């Protein structure tokens, strides 16, 4: 705009959380629809729905990752890295049924000496590989979802050779996305690239994505955000260098059925 | 009964028929769609869409990341090429693999505009111009930018737009090329240079990367459904 | 019930539109054969999903 | 009888 | 009301440029792709185009019979000691792997489904003797109902599953069956579990496989020779096709890049390398 | 406006000349044939025509179906140490002689394409068993899809690729094609190469074939027996006959007046003189 | 379903039957045509397109360019013939492989009215007077101008206007004529002659040729499509 | 006769098929229906009676 | 004499109400296919048989 | 979508022009049978390619 | 003619 | 309805 309004420049509310930047390149939101609550035509549960609106709707920061030079990537699964966040988790654990949309911004700023490219996915249903190449489909539900602290992708694909106690998890390998298709592929999915001189962040608006119109959250995620770094990080001369990588992501109009007693979880 | 006469063609079973057949689950209760988002009509729909080229499939970058990253670096102008490339998206290794490159190995003909987009990965405090050629088919494969100069070309300069696109314009003699290598359906090359050279000062990076995105224009189709090499099954 | 539709005739003899009869014989939609009459749509849900709206001669950037 | 199209 | 088999764009001629208006320059960052047509960036003439995007259509794409499974029966002599062999196969599109890659280029979809089956058989031993025309049939047996055991027991009587019964010689089978999914569109891919671990529990009972949602997702063909042992033995294979008609898919997705490794998304060491060598400056 | 089967024009009467108009004297350096009719040099009487030229036209002229090539498939025992033949056929109208020569009167052309399959059987050896009815496949192999190997790999899944499932002794196969050129016509002739060598490369890479373009033009019919292996042997043979339907032709030649010799326009020495001795001034 | 009873006929494959088939490529893109200069609606236009004559098949001269030459010379007047020709177009050694000619032996009959075209390839100062004749078949062959003289003839003057054409009418007992030598449907005789004689001034050659061609009338055409004698593939 | 050809699935038997076939007694004089009490039209009707659990399946 | 009704349509194509087609050819009733255009009724003379009319919010016995 | 059309009708039994039906089953073009209605044209383009205009009465040369 | 439904 | 020639 004439006086002063910028594509770079964005501030976004939900509930008592705001976030500033001024280094931003644009939004997407993901296969062009908003978030919305399920409407009566589509509906399936017959019971009354809770709906925690600002109590859950709202932005919750997790832990910061270190991006370095021997960074391969990062993964995170919704609704997964929320579990423990707040009256989402809460509401999350003591119904049957939830469905949610998501505003996942990636935080990530240097300097104008900088230099590097992170590639932040947005995956619907993002199966990833296990490390074993004796049985299949085998990854426990524990090394599954990892919560807040997310997973990471490896260069490598190293296969689990104990056999008599199997350790039971994830080997994403970076250039195969960690589900065997081709990391220059990953494009096709909703996604924003932080560029280090060209912007700070990435912003993704995630509508409810499933074949059902609500569905078990603690059985099934439903989007997977990945982060890769397709351009390394680089810095004046520094062997070493290091930026901090955090994500801050805000459930958006959530709602769940089927209430009774809190589920439980065995994550260890 | 009324008189009929068996033509040709019957009691074969041609896997591209079109006819119908008795249902096995009669008054079946159907469960109604949803508003699923992402919803696809056309397979040239996805075509459309930027996906990253593996530039570098040298015996050591190849099926690593590395393959995906063009260095450059701030070193004195030149006029040898950045990178060379054959305009064959099915079949050339760097371009057969990308989105693009695998809709059309599953198709025996293609036709249109492609679009080349570069995005520069180096700091803001990096600077420089750069030349994006296409040469139609025909003559000597340009190795100098005075060759590459004379045909279908963008200067790239560097700056608050990190990236630039290079239209491939469709120039062909057939009205469809062939998604294998051919010499009479050959569609011609693609080079990068260095217009001037990459300008950086005291305590920035002297190298750095660049990336690069191959799409289809919107008058771009393929044509006769077959089957891909790019997937199989021994046993 | 015969359902008349239009063939988009390639190849023409040395020989106005040439047309296509066809009449289902079953109660069940899943045992009709596919009409091939099919809709396309615009990429843009895909290439373009940002919130504010692309002029492609303005800088992307602003 | 006849749907046209 | 554009039609796949419309006409592309005409390419509009365009002269000489000196403006501030820069197509050419954008920024991927964004997450969008800059769409320029040739007209854009060079001088072009006027051409009147006649293509069409009429077989790239996702129902053109998939409009075609492809080989699921491979069905193995027998029907030998009375006198031996092995069992008649009948088969049992666990219904899917994942057993072979080129329709598979077709639909997995997409995370869900709906369709209608035409199976038709081709039966061949032949003699096994350097014997003389013959067989009369075999008739097959081919049951289907959807999770609950009882799965045969034997090629001749009652569950052969189908009063409630559907059957085929194929004569040898004649035309191909062929079935039609409608979108039988619980949910509204098919799953190609599911990240998730079919259970909750719950720690009251025991590690044991809360377990299960990752990716897969109902242990019995759609039943079983069972296939039969229901002629009488003969004292010469056939042998036969009964091929099954499959077309999804009048589909519908969402969510678009990077196609197998590797050697598929079982139901999942699963690979296997070894098989991870696909792009062949190439410089970068070689043309 | 005038039909094929239209009758030819009717012969009008004429009487004496005595004039200066001259029909008989021309001059056919111009390039013009003179068009004369009988009663321009001779006294004719009043003919109502009836004679019409329909079967001439060029529909008429090719709506037959020619046979372009016999395929040669197997089913052997189990046993033999020789591979079970499946057939492979590079798809062209020049293998045999006839229809080649009638399309040759043109220089290009466009058509839609009936193929139709004759498939007949037969026993190799002195032996005493027997087969039991044979299914056959026929998958077109286009341009860059994966040619078989072996009669029974991963390939005959035909998951894109267009097959024919043919059973014994039922009514010959019968599918049509689209005009499927990657020009505006089919060219009977190419005057030229597919490559250009260039002086700065060496000789083999600037080398091609005369009058050859796309290597592989239109792909390969790949043929193999279903069934699996026979303890009796049984060899089969598939004829296959075009007819060229829906037809257009551009730009006569004169017909092919010695043997052909190969894919070209080259002839052999010693078929070079295909006309007989006949004296000047004999009847 | 509906009650149907099988005719004889049924299962047969007719070379020549005209009925619809499955298509193996459905919704395939097809090229649209261009126009190409030089299309052909119906065979009968190449046949009335002047083709040259092999008139001297003698054992020399035969499967050589002297086969298309009729020479002729100053000598004094004859009336023994310069050429004797059967009219059997699709099986005269002479006519049988002119495009007339081969289009004939596509098929099994023949009818309408023919047209002989001679041009002289003599010198301006050559002059000369030539008889061109055509008999209709059942009586003595003409061996000499007095007989020729008694059918359809005409008297060709040398001169400016280089050739000269003969039309010779149909005349036929039957309604068509077959594509072979037969007695029952034999067409006749073409023989020329000299009127006066060739004279050329001294200095002049006295010798000089004469070329011949055929084509068809707009009256003619031809039925029975047939198999050709005229190509062939031994093994 | 009329030009047919036959496509896949001729000559089979599917038990779920709706086809119509010859009647084996033509003309044969049917007997009327009368107004039983208790007709159903479709087996949920059923599933809507209240039915009595057997709650306790212990061994004995 | 052709009976023209309506499917329900399930999964539809990427491509307004589709008919299907039947002919009798047969004399007798019993050689008809089953038309499935079945009615459905109230389960009440199996679930409320009682003489006196049921309101569910009243007490049943009063 | 019935295409009715004439015979050219030769031997006549001692028995008004007579027609044939045609209805087209498939979508493709291609699948079609051959009408055989086709078009006559001039031999012109081949017979008198001479840019001025021939009078056969005329002399050819002038 | 056609009874429709 | 009847396309007639
Ligand atoms: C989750 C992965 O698999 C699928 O999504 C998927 C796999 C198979 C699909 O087919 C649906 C299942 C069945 C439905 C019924 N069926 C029948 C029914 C009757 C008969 C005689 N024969 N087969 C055969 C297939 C549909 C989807
Ligand atoms: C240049 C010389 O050859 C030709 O011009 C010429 C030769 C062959 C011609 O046929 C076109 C090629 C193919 C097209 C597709 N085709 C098919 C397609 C599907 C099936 C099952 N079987 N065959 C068979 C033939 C057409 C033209
Ligand atoms: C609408 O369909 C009215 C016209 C019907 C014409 C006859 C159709 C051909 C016979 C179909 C018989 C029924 C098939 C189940
Ligand atoms: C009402 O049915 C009038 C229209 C009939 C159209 C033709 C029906 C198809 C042929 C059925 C023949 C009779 C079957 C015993
Ligand atoms: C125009 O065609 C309307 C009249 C149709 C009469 C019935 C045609 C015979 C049955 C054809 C069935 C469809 C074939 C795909």
């Amino acid at each position: 705009e004439a006086c002063g309004y910028s594509d770079r420049v964005l501030q976004l509310t939900l509930g008592n959380s705001t976030i500033t930047t001024q280094e931003a390149a644009n939004s997407v939101v993901a296969y062009g629809r908003w978030p919305e609550y399920l409407r009566d035509s589509e509906a399936n549960p017959v019971d009354q729905p809770t709906e925690p609106d600002v109590a859950a709707c709202r932005f919750y920061t997790l832990d910061t990752v270190s991006w370095t030079k021997e960074s391969r990537g990062w993964w995170w699964k919704l609704p997964d890295a929320l579990r423990d966040m707040g009256l989402f988790g809460q509401n999350m654990y003591y119904h049957y049924l939830g469905r949610s949309g998501y505003t996942v911004h990636v935080q990530c700023n240097a300097s104008k000496f900088h230099q590097g490219a992170l590639g932040v996915f947005a995956v619907p249903e993002m199966c990833l590989a296990g490390d074993s190449n004796t049985t299949t489909m085998h990854t426990s539900y524990q090394n599954a979802n990892p919560g807040e602290k997310g997973g990471t992708f490896t260069g490598t694909f190293t296969p689990d050779n104990n056999q008599t106690s199997p350790a039971r998890r994830f080997c994403p390998v970076d250039y195969l996305l960690g589900n065997g298709t081709l990391l220059g592929n990953a494009f096709v999915f909703p996604h924003q690239i932080i560029n280090l001189r060209t912007n700070n962040c990435a912003t993704l608006v995630l509508p409810y994505v499933n074949s059902l119109s609500i569905d078990s959250m603690v059985k099934h995620n439903n989007w997977g955000i990945a982060i890769l770094p397709l351009a390394p990080l680089n810095f004046a001369s520094e062997s070493s260098p290091e930026i901090p990588i955090t994500l801050t992501i805000a459930p958006m109009c959530c709602e769940f059925n089927g209430l009774r007693n809190i589920t439980l979880p065995r994550l260890q | 009964g009324l008189p009929v006469m068996n033509t040709p063609g019957s009691n074969q079973y041609l896997t591209a028929d079109n006819f119908q057949s008795p249902c096995a689950l009669p008054e079946f209760d159907v469960t109604p769609p949803i508003d699923i988002p992402g919803e696809v009509k056309n397979m040239m729909e996805l075509a459309e869409i930027d996906t990253m080229i593996p530039f570098d499939l040298s015996a050591t970058k190849k099926n690593t990341m590395e393959m995906y990253r063009v260095r450059l670096s701030d070193k004195p102008h030149t006029d040898d090429p950045i990178l060379c490339l054959s305009l064959s998206p099915a079949s050339d290794p760097r371009l057969s693999h990308t989105m693009l490159g695998e809709i059309l190995n599953y198709y025996t003909h293609w036709a249109g505009s492609l679009k080349f987009t570069f995005l520069f990965c180096g700091s803001m405090m990096a600077t420089g111009k750069l030349l994006v050629s296409y040469a139609p088919p025909g003559a000597d494969p340009p190795k100098k930018r005075k060759e590459a100069m004379l045909g279908t070309h963008v200067i790239w300069d560097i700056g608050l737009q990190s990236s630039c696109t290079m239209v491939v314009p469709w120039i062909s003699n057939t009205t469809y090329r062939q998604t294998i290598d051919d010499s009479f359906t050959e569609g011609g090359y693609i080079s990068v240079f260095y217009q001037t050279r990459i300008v950086v000062p005291l305590s920035t990076p002297r190298e750095m990367d660049i990336l690069g995105f191959v799409s289809a224009c919107n008058d771009f189709s393929v044509r006769l459904l077959r089957d891909t090499t790019h997937i199989e099954q021994k046993a | 019930g015969a359902q008349v539709s239009s063939q988009k005739v390639g190849a023409h003899e040395n020989s106005s539109t040439i047309n296509y009869t066809t009449i289902n014989y079953y109660r069940d939609s899943a045992s009709n054969a596919a009409s091939k009459q099919d809709f396309s749509q615009d990429p843009s849900k895909f290439t373009e999903p940002i919130k504010d709206v692309l002029i492609k001669t303005a800088p992307m950037l602003n | 009888g006849s749907s046209s199209t | 009301a554009a039609t796949s088999r419309d006409a592309l764009p005409n390419t509009e001629a365009s002269g000489p440029t000196h403006s501030k208006e820069i197509p050419a320059l954008t920024a991927v960052e964004t997450g969008a792709t800059n769409p320029l047509v040739p007209s854009d960036t060079v001088q072009t003439r006027h051409v009147v185009q006649h293509r069409s995007r009429s077989e790239s259509s996702i129902e053109s794409f998939f409009a075609r019979g492809a080989c699921v499974t491979i069905m193995t029966v027998d029907n030998p002599a009375s006198t031996t000691n092995k069992d008649k062999l009948f088969a049992v196969w666990k219904i899917t599109y994942k057993d072979t792997v080129q329709l598979r890659r077709k639909l997995e280029f997409f995370t869900y979809s709906r369709f209608d489904m035409e199976l038709t089956f081709v039966v061949t058989a032949n003699f096994t031993e350097t014997n003389n003797g013959h067989a009369l025309n075999q008739v097959y049939q081919i049951m289907y047996v959807p999770p609950g109902a009882p799965v045969p055991e034997k090629w001749d027991d009652y569950t052969w009587q189908t009063s409630s599953n559907p059957s085929i019964f194929y004569t040898y010689g004649t035309a191909p089978a062929r079935i039609s069956v409608p979108y039988v999914g619980i949910s509204n569109a098919y799953s190609h891919f599911y990240d998730g579990f079919s259970k909750v671990p719950l720690k009251d529990q025991s590690a044991a009972l809360g377990d299960s496989l990752y990716g897969a949602a109902s242990l019995n997702d759609f039943g079983i063909l069972a296939v039969r020779v229901v002629n009488d042992h003969n004292p010469t033995k056939v042998t036969s294979k009964i091929r099954v096709y499959l077309k999804p008609k009048h589909i519908r898919v969402w969510c678009p997705r990077p196609p197998r890049a590797v050697a598929y490794y079982g139901p999942g998304v699963d690979y296997k060491d070894g098989t991870l390398t696909p792009l062949s060598t190439k410089d970068l400056t070689t043309y």
